[PDB]
């Protein structure tokens, strides 16, 4: 069935640029919403800032994170994957979701896990 | 008449309406406060009944609630490479605004069709109804349905109460062209009460004279236009009133 | 950015019961809600289309109503498995631009 | 009996390109530029960019295609002779000056089956029209039939009193052209 899955590094030194390789069983070729921008704190929780069309417009990035986050949707084979910069104590623990109808996320991807420090 | 149509073509089928001998007024456009999005690529979106035109061309069609924006000339996406691409060069204005309260039904209704992916991107003012099946490389698809091959098409699904950037968007998209033809469909002229016994700068159907209008004994025939002297000096108009 | 508050997670019952929580926002616009249940150590998952709806595969005792500028959702028959923090979610309404305000959530205990 | 009824107007008429077509109707006349293919017969029987609505008879017509428009003219003089168009002088009004914008070389007729039509040629000639007092013109002298037409021309008068009289002048344009230049010397040894 339709799936989202997620692989990235498991440590990343401070302020240093990794990249989050994200991939789906579905094609979702031109009606995915889908966000892996949210953001779930180890112990306190979620937090949404940017999504992603696949008509390459970029969408927005609600200023959460301001400009340092970007997303760079490869297409192909479901490929899509997100760039980070000046990471500063930022949360192990973000899911790539879809997104369906009514403006809500319908299935989420495995956790993944990310060191700051050294 | 065309903006109050019961049906709507497809993106991939967009209807395509030429004009011709015709006086358009686009006043009761710009006053209609429907239009959710009205930006013009033109000229000026104002001058749009001032300037003369030899034809103009009215794309319409149903696409998503997002990407409206994305009808631009460039704008690589889905849309532009695969559905209806808009020239790189475009001197016409983009028209949006929203129809949920007819057009939209429950069960999510699959009338309307977009085109998901081809071999090359579609040139600009291209209509594809083939529907072939795309093929990935491996092409096993001797067969109706096959892996990596399947029908192109896909069918929106459209629900009023689903978000608004997934609810039915209008577009209609006017391009304005010009050729060695004369032109044919430009704005309203307006005509201002003629005064007579009074020395008045006057526009007589493009005569620009100047002098005293007064009321004439000499019998025009019916075809004619403007009378002149021996020294071929405008002195007699028919008023086309 | 859409700012938005929520009840205290505090939430306690012995046996079942039902416990109703409160999560609003000032400028959340209607119809548009969603709430996810947030199993920890695990894949967060979706119980509602919209406006406190059933979606699919969720149980009938995770309804709400939808009321005034306020949102509240009402659970019963905590158990262990339901005895995981939910997350309501909130979105703009606008094409030309949207964001979501996560809340702070609410936590379920089961004595 | 009005055999005729309407024209043809196309570079190729054979719906390979743009091409006018006039019908005639007693109701109304039908005015197309869509490109169509009809048969070598294309007799009455009893895409588009353009539209338009609207022996003791003998119709005269005259159609011209300049700056894109296809201007035509008529007049319905009633004539008593059978064998031939009479002498006299009849002017022709202008009816329907349409902006058709294509070009045409081609010209074709139609006819219906259950009848004699003369094909004229247009050329750039100087004309000295005679207005009447109402406008309409009543007679008309060519500027290079024969020398009094000339002379008529030049002074502008359809009458011209005993004397001389310069009208134009008499050139002999040049028949053959020849270029000579000094016997070739040597090429270079390019090779
Ligand atoms: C347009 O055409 C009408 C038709 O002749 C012009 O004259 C009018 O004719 C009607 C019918 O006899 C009269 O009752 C009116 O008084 C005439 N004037 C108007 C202003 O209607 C008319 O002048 C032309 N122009 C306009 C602006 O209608
Ligand atoms: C002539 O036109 C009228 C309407 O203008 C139509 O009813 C009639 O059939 C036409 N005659 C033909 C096509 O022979
Ligand atoms: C009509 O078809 C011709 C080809 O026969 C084409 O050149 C022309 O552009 C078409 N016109 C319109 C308005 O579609
Ligand atoms: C008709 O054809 C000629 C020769 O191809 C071309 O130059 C000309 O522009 C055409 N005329 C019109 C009115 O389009
Ligand atoms: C001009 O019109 C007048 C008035 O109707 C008429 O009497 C006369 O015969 C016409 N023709 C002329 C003057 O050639
Ligand atoms: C070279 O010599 C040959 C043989 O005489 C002659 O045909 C040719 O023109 C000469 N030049 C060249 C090949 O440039």
């Amino acid at each position: 069935q339709e799936q989202l899955e997620e692989s990235g590094g498991g440590l990343v030194k401070p302020e240093g640029s990794l990249t989050l390789t994200c991939t789906a069983s579905g094609f979702s070729f031109s009606s995915s919403y889908w966000i892996c921008w949210v953001r779930q704190a180890p112990g306190k929780g979620l937090e949404w800032i940017g999504c992603i069309y696949t008509g390459d417009g970029s969408t927005y990035y609600a200023t959460w994170a301001k400009g340092r986050f970007t997303i760079s949707k490869a297409s192909s084979t479901t490929v899509t994957l997100q760039m980070t910069s000046l990471t500063a104590a930022d949360t192990a623990t973000y899911f790539c979701t879809r997104e369906g109808g009514w403006y809500d996320l319908n299935l989420w991807g495995p956790g993944t896990l990310v060191t700051v420090s050294s | 008449e065309v903006f109050n149509a019961t049906r709507f073509a497809s993106v991939y089928a967009w209807n395509r309406k030429r004009i011709s001998n015709c006086v358009a007024d686009y006043s009761v456009l710009y006053n209609s406060a429907s239009f959710s999005t009205f930006k013009c690529y033109g000229v000026s979106p104002t001058k749009l009944n001032d300037l003369c035109f030899t034809n103009v061309y009215a794309d319409s069609f149903v696409i998503r609630g997002d990407e409206v924006r994305q009808i631009a000339p460039g704008q690589t996406g889905k849309i532009a490479d695969y559905n209806y691409k808009l020239p790189d060069d475009f001197t016409g204005c983009v028209i949006a605004w929203n129809s949920n309260n007819l057009d939209s039904k429950v069960g999510g209704n699959y009338n309307y069709l977009y085109r998901l992916f081809r071999k090359s991107n579609l040139k600009p003012f291209e209509r594809d109804i083939s529907t072939e099946i795309y093929q990935a490389g491996s092409t096993p698809c001797n067969g109706v349905e096959g892996f990596n091959c399947y029908f192109p098409l896909q069918s929106y699904g459209f629900q009023p109460t689903n978000g608004v950037g997934y609810q039915p968007y209008r577009v209609v998209v006017l391009s304005f062209e010009l050729l060695h033809a004369p032109a044919t469909v430009c704005g309203p002229k307006k005509s201002t009460n003629l005064v007579k016994n009074k020395c008045v700068n006057f526009n007589f159907n493009g005569l620009t004279g100047t002098g005293v209008l007064t009321e004439s004994n000499k019998k025009f025939l019916p075809f004619q236009q403007f009378g002149r002297d021996i020294a071929d000096t405008t002195d007699a108009v028919r008023d086309p009133q | 950015d859409i700012v938005m508050t929520q009840t205290p997670a505090s939430v306690e019952a012995a046996v079942g019961g039902t416990v109703t929580i409160n999560c609003q926002a000032s400028e959340s616009i209607s119809n548009y809600l969603s709430w996810y249940q947030q199993k920890p150590g695990q894949r967060p998952k979706l119980l509602i289309y919209y406006a406190s709806t059933l979606a699919s595969g969720v149980s009938s005792r995770f309804k709400g109503s939808r009321s005034g500028t306020e949102y509240t959702l009402t659970i019963s028959d905590l158990e262990c498995a339901d005895a995981a923090t939910y997350y309501c979610q909130s979105a703009a309404d606008s094409i030309s631009d949207k964001r979501h305000a996560f809340g702070g959530g609410t936590e379920v205990l089961v004595k | 009996s009005n055999i005729i009824r309407g024209w043809i107007f196309g570079t190729t008429l054979d719906s390979k390109t743009q091409s006018l077509l006039i019908v005639n109707n007693a109701t109304n006349v039908v005015i197309k530029v869509c490109e169509f293919q009809f048969c070598n017969d294309p007799f009455l029987g009893v895409n588009c960019t353009f539209e338009y609505v609207s022996f003791k008879n003998l119709r005269e017509f005259v159609f011209k295609n300049i700056d894109g428009y296809f201007k035509i003219y008529s007049k319905h003089t009633p004539i008593n002779l059978v064998r031939d168009l009479p002498q006299g002088f009849s002017a022709l009004e202008p009816l329907v000056d349409l902006p058709i914008g294509i070009n045409i070389t081609r010209f074709q007729t139609l006819l219906a089956l259950h009848a004699a039509y003369y094909v004229g040629y247009l050329q750039p000639r100087t004309f000295l029209l005679k207005y009447n007092e109402n406008g309409t013109i009543t007679d008309a002298v060519d500027c290079a039939l024969d020398p009094l037409s000339e002379t008529k021309c030049t002074l502008k008068s359809f009458t011209v009193e005993k004397g001389i009289y310069q009208t134009s002048n008499f050139r002999v344009q040049p028949t053959e052209s020849i270029v000579r230049f000094p016997n070739i010397t040597n090429l270079c040894p390019f090779g």
